[PDB]
């Protein structure tokens, strides 16, 4: 009676919403972390900063995919909605 | 002459004692120090350029320490006489000596044979202060230093030519009686193993380890200033009892 | 002959 | 009540009990009282040492070099060179402070301090 | 019922929800990024120089996943996807 | 059956419900690591207090800008709510 | 048919709630950041108190403003519900 | 027709069980922050230990001031919801 | 067949689930907290054993209040819901 | 039409699923934590570690006693739903 | 009808949903916490890693443990659901 | 009213599967940040030791994208593959 697509489509969109929010807190709080080691890093021996960006780009390497992911994922979950019967 | 000579005699029995008096009251300190090393050394990588020998060695900073005064019977010559042998030693290993000097009786020695003194500190054999062993420690530990990079005859990005080694030449004091000219090597130093709540450092062992290296080669430097003041004034009262006697 | 300068580590001989 | 025993390469310099002591570190500033944990650590070039114990007045004192080693019952403080407060004169620390060595305006430095103007 | 009414419902609990987890994303690695910079400057007062430079990169990071979600935040409040 | 108003109206309060609730929680830790950073910074060197403003401020700043922004994305959906029937 | 002022004040007072608990979780987090920063200051030097108080305070007014301004709103959420119909 | 004070009783007790479940993770942080600040300062100047206590006091009773102020709002609610009809 | 009993009983049963929620997150971080101070505390200096001790049964003893008074308050929420009919 | 135990089941079954989800958060990063204290005591003082375990499962019990609590009654949730019509 | 199994599955899923957050949650926090105890051990002492797994897989055989016991339950609530009709 | 019982699963599940992802996305993004973190200290500390000390940064990220990858497998079923769909 209420266009139980119209459900589907809700869900779906909140869903979508989890699932970006929460991959941007993960990144957001991965980031800074990373960034701060690397600022102690940094100011513990200015020279040594030759070198951390391989370690810390790895590390956000990581985080940013695992940021990225939800993107897709996301999309997934709001352009292209599963099970839309 | 008798007279004089008795009375220089009395005079270096007294100064003899004075001598040891600052010889045991600099003990503490350097005991301690040790022991703040050790733990701290236990603690921390041994790692320091101070603390591991350089490849293919070519110099050695060799310092003299020798008597401003020129009384003391022998203790010039037996100094001087080490140094002689210390440098055929490193010759023969293969390494140029750099020569530093202490009191101006090795410095009319050396200028007398034509070698190269690179620095000369003169004035106080008879009683040495801290202040003349952390200059003379410094100006050594930037030597050494600055051989890290120093490579063959090429100073390296430095541009100063540094030294691979240290060592000291100087008289022990073994008793009221002994005295010993010896050369000891003070750097590169080498680690020794002894089998057998913890301390909490400030900020990291490293720094404060890497701080007091430094530190600890100028005390070691300074006792051996003591123990070279107080084998002259022990060589001068012999020498004064002999001329007595003559 | 020749007196070398050491740093005593208490640990065991690695 | 913890033992303080500052002593310097030269000689030995003071020792006795006490109930507080403020310094100075790399780290940043500390305070050892009695029960304080075992610890090492390396003061700042300018650094004093102000010695608080009961029945007379504190204890001021610059010090030069000064590694503070903390122990159970005892505290050491191996200094190059120390000067309390009362030989300090501030005409001189003054004098020597302001200069371009870092090493003199250091020990000025440190004799201000312990005099009271820092 | 409109079915307008239950997607923009959802698009709007959607949005919240975007924009509370990157706020919380960036208000924690910014704070996280400030205390290693404080910590940084007051250990080496000389260094602010040689670590702001760095320290923008964390924000700079950081920050930009929350404007991310800040710009498609919109797209759930203001174009809603599938609202039909 | 019923009037759109009142679902969409639920919604939006709930979605500016949540932006408060992300922002609160991001100003009130991110500050309070910053403020543990400072504490830290004056209990160890004082004079360095005056130095340590200038730094800490702006990432106080910063952390609290995103909350402030998003105070004025919560006014736009309880009051201003998008697409409101 | 559902009564609109019951879903709408039903969603506003949910909104309400997890404002004061988004509130809460901030300002517990942050006060004990700031007073776990006063404690190791007092541990490492106890007569910094003194001047510890003064950086110690704005932090945590820092994060309490905050915290007591999520109430203001929370409060305007259940008492005069936006929208309410 | 679904009662309204059934959908404002259950959306009251979900608002309630939201602002207890942030007070509750607020305090228990907190605690454990302040407690953890509190357990070295005493490994490491016990003769502090008075000393100590006051601050430690002080930010836990400014922790769990608004851990109680939240039990406050929750028992309001749970006891004079808003907008009860 | 929509009596409303059912819903107070669901608004219930999901309230108490979040008091739970916070409740056993905020006891997990802070006994977390408090033991790994406790541990380094230890670590440092093991003779403080017994020392150690008394500070952290005091954190504990008020975090785990902090979550235990939850349950007490979840009690609340379902065995005896108030306004439930 | 839909059922009234139909829906209180479906809301015994989402705060359950909050219950012991929010247990498993808390277990998860106090149990870590604890790890990680023993970790750095162990690496800094290994010949103590035997000391360590006495108190490190201390605090996990602290830690896991609250989650274990905390998924009991998640039980009393699910397998005899209070209140159920 | 409503078709009531339908709600309570729904209602399931969404436990299931949030069983695995915090699940994720707990495990990726804590084995994140020891993995950083287990990096600064090993880079502290190089030679002390050989006692470091031991305790870290302790750990890790914790946190995982409570995660992947969620895990389980996830299975009750999404294949055998406890109070389908 | 009478509305199609495989929408309301669906509704579920991928909101469910919106949560499974969120938590799992937070936990790999934390636990990357702190690995990471520890990382770049000893890193910076430890120039030489940067090939010993991968091997627990290894280990921690095989660990922690673990969990992540199952809460992704686990989304990705309760989405497709949703239980009690009817």
């Amino acid at each position: 009676d209420l266009d139980p697509n119209a459900i589907i489509t809700a869900g779906a969109l909140i869903g979508g919403g989890l699932i970006m929010g929460g991959g941007a807190i993960g990144a957001g709080i991965g980031d800074g972390i990373a960034g701060n080691a690397l600022i102690s890093g940094i100011a513990r021996q200015p020279e040594a900063q030759g070198r951390l960006f391989t370690p810390f780009f790895i590390t956000v390497g990581l985080v940013e995919a695992a940021y990225f992911i939800n993107l897709a994922f996301m999309a997934l979950f709001v352009f292209a909605t599963p099970g839309l019967q | 002459i008798k007279k004089i000579t008795k009375a220089q005699e009395l005079i270096a029995t007294s100064r003899i004692a004075k001598a040891q008096a600052r010889v045991e009251a600099a003990r503490p300190y350097a005991a301690e120090i040790t022991n703040m090393l050790t733990e701290l050394a236990g603690a921390s990588a041994l790692d320091h350029p101070l603390l591991v020998e350089r490849k293919q060695p070519k110099r050695a900073g060799v310092l003299v320490v020798s008597s401003d005064r020129g009384l003391c019977g022998a203790y010039n010559a037996n100094v001087l006489r080490r140094a002689e042998e210390l440098f055929s030693l490193l010759r023969d290993e293969g390494k140029d000596p750099v020569l530093y000097v202490v009191g101006r009786k090795a410095l009319g020695y050396f200028s007398f044979r034509q070698r190269t003194v690179v620095e000369s500190w003169t004035g106080f054999s008879e009683r040495p202060t801290y202040e003349n062993a952390r200059e003379i420690a410094d100006t050594l530990v930037n030597a050494f230093m600055a051989g890290a990079d120093d490579e063959g005859d090429d100073a390296g990005a430095d541009g100063i030519l540094g030294v691979d080694e240290l060592h000291i030449v100087f008289t022990e004091f073994r008793s009221m009686l002994s005295q010993t000219a010896v050369a000891r090597r003070a750097a590169p130093m080498e680690v020794e193993y002894v089998g057998e709540t913890l301390y909490s450092f400030e900020p990291d062992p490293e720094t404060l380890f890497d701080a007091l290296l430094p530190r600890y080669i100028a005390t070691r430097v300074y006792a051996a200033l003591l123990e070279a003041a107080a084998s002259e004034s022990a060589s001068r009262r012999r020498a004064m009892k002999s001329a007595t006697d003559n | 002959d020749l007196e070398k300068e050491s740093v005593k580590v208490r640990k065991p001989a690695p | 009540d913890l033992n303080v025993e500052i002593v310097a390469v030269e000689r030995e310099l003071w020792s006795g009990p006490a109930t507080f002591v403020f310094t100075r570190t790399t780290a940043g500033e500390i305070g050892i009282l009695p029960r304080h944990i075992p610890l090492v650590a390396q003061l700042v070039d300018d650094a004093m040492v102000r010695v608080e114990r009961e029945g007379e007045d504190d204890l001021r004192i610059a010090v030069d070099g000064g590694f503070l080693s903390v122990t159970e019952e005892t505290v050491r403080i191996l200094v190059e060179n120390a000067q309390f407060e009362s030989e300090i004169d501030a005409d001189a620390a003054k004098e020597d402070a302001a200069s371009d060595d870092e090493r003199t305006a250091a020990w000025g430095r440190a004799r201000l301090r312990a005099l009271g103007q820092i």
